[PDB]
């Protein structure tokens, strides 16, 4: 009654009609409003192999997010003056969504790396409301593994491979460039709170590798962008220095509260394709932002060799990576 | 699949309200993903979008009408629906049916009906009367007399004799009402042993009546 | 993502390129 | 809600290539890239060939292609043939949040025969006389181009009205059609000994004549 297939599916959302939002404003047109009683349906006794890896909503959803920006951002200066205003920008859950003929398989097992068959099969005609968070090293307000944590990759052997870490319980970021140097602004993330989880981790990756001892590490180099936790608040580009965060001491003695530098730059690279992009700078306002760690994406050295240990460090950058995160579950089926 | 069919009156009179329904084949909702839409053609003269709803209560209208203008999903939705107040001789036009859709983007009218022409005047609808036009020295035909309004619709043995049929554009007489003729090519060995026959149709006065020749 | 200047950009410190999405990486 | 510009007309011959544009404002075209093209065909529904500034539909050729710099985008045909001859279309999104058409340009293909019109003449009909009515019935068809003259004659003997005439309606094959009725009573008819229909087009005039 189905077979895997790729189509041009429909965006949904809440937006409403005349917010200035950049996100609003693309998603009046691009999408269509929400389905007011969206319905599942379990099927039968069907067990499905997913992949989230090679899942053409990813794809899709990452065309989108791109146009989004590029369109909504405008740049000062040209490309390949500008006129660069200053935008609202939060953005809103976008919920993706198969047309006619088609429909979403998701799987409901809880602990699931989406890979392997699943058993406990359901049938959405539209995804939970994704937002578009683009971000690197962490991942914010999104998904939450309902049980246990979850270690996805493509293949953990192959070093090479980003590893996407699933969180269970969510882990607030207060990042705050206050109303008056202007570029320079923090975070600060509860300290006793985010090392049990970190703890909590660790553990969970130690049972993929064998009890052996779980040491992280700063990024070894490259752009700032993935070196240092990038994000965006209200249009603003946030560099964060994350060496506090895996800081393998603070577990024996320490102490609370963590803060982190962070600098706002309007130089950047962007994330869409190769290239550089010049933005305005701030305004004497405060500018704060409050998300969840929803999760983290790591890399391993691989190296060892073996000595007893592995070594795990920041990655990201390829913001697939990120509608993964979310998209794991669904996968696209035709049925005509 | 996915057709579209303009049902409804192809008369109303001024300061009246006109109505139409569009029916489906395909499903609005759903399928998806789209929008349904009302669009008009004014003869000799261009393309005015009407407006346009989606399977929840959403409606998007052109300001040159929001006064006069209302859409409905029906029916289980299933088939929707236009509804125009107050109208004129420019109301006058050929109404289309289309479908949009918005997938992730793209907003671009297809599946477009075959349209239903409405006509706007205070006068009466009039059945035509027929009378079967034969030949000599050849072609044939039937002549479609006194009329109102257009259109009407011409087959020739119940459908099949396609063949060489040329039906002409009617007219307009100086008085209100038209008149067309339509005509069928044929061999002068054919005739003897054949009988032809017109199927006039006008459905603004549900008449139907055939007429044979020689 | 340009991988070449990456690797090169990289090896300045001795660590060798990798792209990660659009931006540079090394190890 | 603008009315979104395109020429009037436009001309080519087999093989040729043209564009007709499409200008806007910074709202509609400016703007997004939900730039809609219809073709038309008289009388038929209009029929979508680019989608999103220039995307086709499965089923459409590769001659008709879509651009679009700043406010104004515009429809390329290449290797032009006579079933382009048709009225196009314009369309586009605008910001909030409507939809609005072009004005329309027409295609003309240029190079062609130059037909001579195919006149038949009906009587009135045995019944319809039977009825006391006439109706004689001209019937110009398959020429090109329009606009044709038509001239009844009783006899002599300049005659109407009657004397109704359609305009140059164009068919499917490019080539135009016209028609005209003389109405009277049936007396008049069996007055004269024979009615005629005087079609004149270009240099040619055409003449039908019929007798009770
Ligand atoms: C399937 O998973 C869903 C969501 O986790 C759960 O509600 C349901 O109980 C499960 N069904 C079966 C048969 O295990
Ligand atoms: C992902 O889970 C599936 C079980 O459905 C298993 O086959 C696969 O080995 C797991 N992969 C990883 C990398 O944990
Ligand atoms: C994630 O969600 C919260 C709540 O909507 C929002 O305030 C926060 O800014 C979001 N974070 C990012 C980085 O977009
Ligand atoms: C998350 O999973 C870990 C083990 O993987 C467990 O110890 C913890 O209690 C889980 N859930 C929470 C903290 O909500
Ligand atoms: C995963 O990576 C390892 C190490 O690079 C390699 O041997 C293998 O090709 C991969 N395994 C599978 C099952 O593809
Ligand atoms: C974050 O910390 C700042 C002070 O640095 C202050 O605005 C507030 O206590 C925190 N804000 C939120 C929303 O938790
Ligand atoms: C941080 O969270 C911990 C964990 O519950 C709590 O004990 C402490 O009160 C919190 N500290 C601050 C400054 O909010
Ligand atoms: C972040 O700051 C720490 C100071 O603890 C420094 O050691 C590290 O090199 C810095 N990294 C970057 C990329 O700024
Ligand atoms: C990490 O922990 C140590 C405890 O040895 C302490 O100096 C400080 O609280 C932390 N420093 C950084 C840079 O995270």
């Amino acid at each position: 009654v189905w077979k895997d297939a790729d189509t041009t599916l429909f965006c949904a959302s809440d937006a409403k009609a005349h917010e200035t939002e950049v996100h609003n404003v693309w998603a009046t047109h691009a999408c269509v409003p929400t389905d007011p009683n969206p319905q599942e349906i379990h099927l039968e006794n069907v067990t499905e192999n997913f992949n989230m890896w090679k899942n053409n909503m990813v794809e899709q959803m990452q065309e989108d997010v791109i146009s989004l920006w590029d369109q909504s951002l405008q740049p000062c200066v040209k490309l390949t003056k500008q006129a660069c205003p200053k935008i609202s920008f939060d953005p809103i859950p976008i919920h993706y969504c198969t047309p006619a003929g088609y429909v979403i398989l998701k799987c409901n097992d809880k602990n699931f790396n989406g890979t392997g068959p699943c058993k406990n099969v359901s049938s959405v005609q539209c995804t939970h409301g994704i937002k578009p968070v683009v971000s690197t090293q962490l991942l914010l307000n999104g998904s939450l593994a309902e049980e246990e944590i979850i270690i996805r990759s493509e293949n953990l052997t192959n070093n090479a491979k980003t590893i996407i870490v699933h969180l269970n319980k969510s882990v607030e970021i207060n990042c705050t460039r206050p109303s008056n140097d202007i570029r320079k602004a923090y975070c600060e993330i509860n300290g006793t709170k985010w090392n049990k989880v970190l703890k909590q981790v660790t553990e969970k990756l130690k049972e993929h590798f064998n009890n052996k001892t779980i040491i992280f590490q700063p990024p070894s180099g490259g752009d700032l962008e993935i070196t240092m936790h990038s994000f965006n608040c209200r249009g603003e580009f946030f560099y964060c220095n994350t060496t506090q965060l895996f800081n393998n001491t603070c577990i024996k003695g320490c102490n609370g509260t963590i803060t982190l530098p962070c600098k706002i730059k309007q130089i950047i690279n962007m994330w869409q394709g190769t290239g550089q992009a010049m933005y305005a700078p701030p305004i004497d306002g405060k500018i704060n932002c409050v998300s969840n760690i929803t999760g983290i994406l790591l890399t391993r050295d691989g190296g060892a060799n073996n000595t007893s240990n592995e070594t795990f460090r920041p990655g990201g950058g390829n913001i697939k990576d990120n509608w993964r995160s979310e998209l794991y579950k669904y996968k696209v089926v035709q049925i005509e | 699949e996915v057709q579209l069919v303009e049902s409804g009156p192809g008369l109303v009179k001024p300061s009246q309200t006109l109505s139409l329904t569009c029916t489906v084949s395909g499903a609005s909702i759903s399928s998806g993903g789209y929008f349904w839409s009302w669009i008009r053609q004014h003869p000799g003269k261009g393309l005015e979008w009407i407006g346009n709803i989606y399977y929840i209560g959403n409606t998007y209208y052109n300001p040159s009408l929001k006064s006069r203008l209302t859409i409905s999903v029906d029916t289980t939705q299933n088939q929707f629906s236009l509804k125009l107040t107050s109208v004129t001789a420019a109301d006058t036009a050929v109404y289309y049916c289309a479908r949009v859709p918005r997938l992730r983007g793209g907003n671009y009218f297809d599946s477009w009906g075959q349209g239903t022409l409405v006509t706007v005047s205070s006068a009466s609808t009039k059945g035509p009367s027929v009378f079967p036009l034969a030949p000599s020295s050849a072609a044939l035909g039937c002549l479609v007399k006194d009329y109102f309004p257009e259109p009407v619709t011409v087959s020739w043995n119940s459908g099949a004799l396609t063949s060489g049929v040329h039906t002409f554009p009617a007219v307009l007489q100086s008085s209100g009402l038209y008149s067309l003729s339509s005509v069928v090519t044929v061999p002068s060995s054919s005739l003897g042993t054949q009988t032809y026959i017109c199927n006039v149709n006008h459905k603004p006065s549900n008449t139907k009546v055939d007429k044979r020749v020689e | 993502x340009n991988l070449h200047f990456c690797q090169l950009r990289c090896k300045s410190l001795g660590l060798l390129g990798r792209c990660a999405x659009t931006y540079c990486a090394c190890v | 809600q603008s009315v979104l510009t395109q020429p009037a007309s436009v001309s080519g011959s087999p093989g040729q290539s043209i564009t007709i544009s499409c200008t806007g404002t910074s709202s509609d075209v400016g703007g997004y890239k939900y730039v809609s093209w219809y073709q038309q065909h008289p009388d038929k529904a209009p029929k979508l060939m680019i989608y999103e500034v220039s995307n086709r539909p499965s089923g459409v050729s590769n001659r008709f292609s879509g651009s679009k710099s700043g406010n104004t985008a515009s429809l390329t045909i290449s290797g032009l043939q006579a079933e382009d001859e048709a009225d196009y279309y314009c369309s586009s999104y605008t910001s909030s949040s409507t939809w609005v058409f072009g004005g329309g340009t027409k295609l003309t293909v240029l190079g062609q025969p130059k037909a001579a019109p195919s006149v038949t003449l009906f009587p009135p009909s045995s019944e319809e006389l039977q009825a006391n009515k006439a109706t004689l019935v001209c019937l110009i068809s398959d020429f090109y181009p329009g606009a044709v003259t038509v001239a009844w004659k009783a006899d002599s003997s300049p005659v109407k009205a009657g004397v109704e005439t359609t305009t140059p309606s164009k068919q499917s094959n490019n080539k135009y059609a016209a028609s005209s009725y003389l109405s009277l009573t049936p007396e008049q008819w069996k007055s004269h000994r024979s009615y005629s229909c005087q079609v004149t087009h270009e240099g040619s005039t055409v003449e039908k004549t019929v007798a009770p």
